[PDB]
């Protein structure tokens, strides 16, 4: 199959610059051309700009808010993509894309994707979230408050992925340079206190994990 | 136009 | 430097109704070459990246189900979707590579379904925010529809309108209804200085406002 892995993106201070990979497998990176494209969060999609193969002489165009900002360079023999960016601006947060630019028969459209590698700018500083307990009738609700962290994202589960049904994680919030998010979970009473219901948030940011047993 | 380059 | 125009920004569509959504190009996307008008259109689920559905304005990918249809030509396009799943929940892209690429504002599909009450559910600070010195208390409006609700706190019987934070979740995957989260930060020592905290939601499925409550003792 084919694969597209981007790589890179972190927290950035503003006004300094980052160089973001994108490994691939799967299919002849030299025969061709690649882009890459980004998204603010809840935002649309914004093509950047591509580059030709060896034989159409490794050149490159780019979308009108980043020529002359950033350049896109390969290494055909370790099939990857580059995309240095340099004068980062807080519109510049955003996650990137990695994509073939399928030109075989003319086609010219975007067939395989990245996961995406999120870039945030800001001057905040990377900080740990203070994961909290929620507790208060055929079912119960238990929550969970993640506060004050940096930068997103947070990932969070309950019993390590177990409990997947009547969940909600809502958007964080941005306050004061730090976010805060919660989740809710909805059980049958006759299943907790009995069975335990565990929080887990993970905040690869700043290597943090952290479990929180919801008890009453 | 880009859409006419080959390969 | 082909400007690309959506519309509309956002439709809601029920399970089986048929939809369309328009492209507009300030330029041809005609190729006298290729034969081809290269129009593509893109379609992105929450949290997925996206994905390629149709190319050459009326060209259907390879795996993508029959009823997605995209047709026109020069500057005006089109992207219909007739039988709509609610799996179709999305934002559909279009995007012109005739020269360079540029993609469209998209279009985001929401889904209908029946007006659902929220539940709700207030809870108060956790004991070991209150040892860090801070007290946030927190309440859930759960599964409603339509999206517009409102959220009133109480405490005392006052009405509280300063340190609270809304957030709102996008469709739930499993019965497209919305929740929304609200909470209310305050200090150790300014949540102890009064014992009655309510949260009041109003939502169009009754003009009997949904309340919820507890004591600091
Ligand atoms: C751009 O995308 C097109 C299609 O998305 C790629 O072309 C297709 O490539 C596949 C494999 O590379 C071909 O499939 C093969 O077909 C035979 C019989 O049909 C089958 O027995 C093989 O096992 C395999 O499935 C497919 O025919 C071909 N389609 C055509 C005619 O264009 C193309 O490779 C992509 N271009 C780039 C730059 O990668």
């Amino acid at each position: 199959e084919v694969n597209l892995v981007e790589s890179g993106g972190g927290l950035v201070q503003p006004g300094g610059s980052l160089r973001l990979s994108c490994a691939t497998s799967g299919f002849t990176f030299i025969d061709n051309y690649m882009s890459w494209v980004r998204q603010p969060p809840g935002k649309a999609l914004e093509w950047l700009g591509f580059i030709r193969n060896k034989v159409n002489g490794y050149t490159t165009e780019y979308g009108p808010s980043v020529k002359g900002r950033f350049t896109i360079s390969r290494d055909d023999s370790q099939s990857i993509l580059y995309l240095q960016m340099n004068t980062l601006r807080t519109e510049d947060s955003a996650t990137y894309y990695c994509v073939r630019d399928n030109g075989s028969d003319y086609r010219w459209y975007f067939d395989v994707w990245g996961a995406g590698t999120t870039v945030t700018v800001s001057s905040a500083k990377t900080t740990p979230p203070s994961v909290y307990p929620l507790a208060p009738n055929s079912m119960v609700t238990l929550g969970c408050l993640v506060k004050g962290y940096f930068p997103e994202p947070v990932t969070v589960t309950w019993n390590s992925g177990s409990l997947s049904s009547g969940v909600h994680t809502f958007p964080a919030v941005l306050q004061s340079d730090l976010y805060t998010l919660s989740s809710s979970v909805t059980v049958p009473s006759s299943t907790w206190p009995s069975e335990t219901v565990t929080c887990n948030v993970a905040h690869p940011a700043s290597s943090t994990k952290v479990d929180k047993k919801i008890v009453p | 136009p880009t859409s006419s380059e080959q390969i | 430097d082909i400007v690309m125009s959506q519309s509309p920004s956002s439709l809601a569509v029920s399970a089986g109704e048929r939809v369309t959504m328009t492209c507009k190009s300030s330029q041809s996307l005609f190729n006298s070459k290729t034969r081809r008008n290269y129009l593509a259109w893109y379609q992105q689920k929450p949290g997925q990246s996206p994905k390629l559905l149709i190319y050459w304005a009326s060209t259907r990918e390879s795996g993508v189900p029959d009823r997605f249809t995209g047709s026109g030509s020069g500057t005006e396009f089109t992207l219909t979707i007739s039988s709509v799943q609610a799996e179709d929940l999305a934002v559909y892209y279009c995007k012109q590579s005739y020269n360079l690429r540029t993609f469209g504002g998209g279009t985001k599909l929401e889904i209908k379904r029946a007006d659902a009450a929220p539940t709700v559910s207030i809870f108060p600070p956790s004991s070991e925010q209150l040892t860090s010195g801070g007290a946030s208390v927190v309440c859930f409006l759960n599964n409603f529809y339509p999206k517009d609700i409102n959220v009133k706190w109480k405490i005392d019987g006052s009405e509280r309108q300063n340190g609270v934070l809304n957030s709102w979740t996008d469709q739930d995957s499993k019965d497209s209804t919305y929740s929304m989260s609200s909470t209310l930060t305050l200090t150790k020592d300014e949540y102890e200085r009064h014992n009655s905290y309510t949260c009041e939601a109003t939502h169009k499925t009754s003009t009997s406002p949904i309340v919820k409550s507890f004591n600091r003792n």
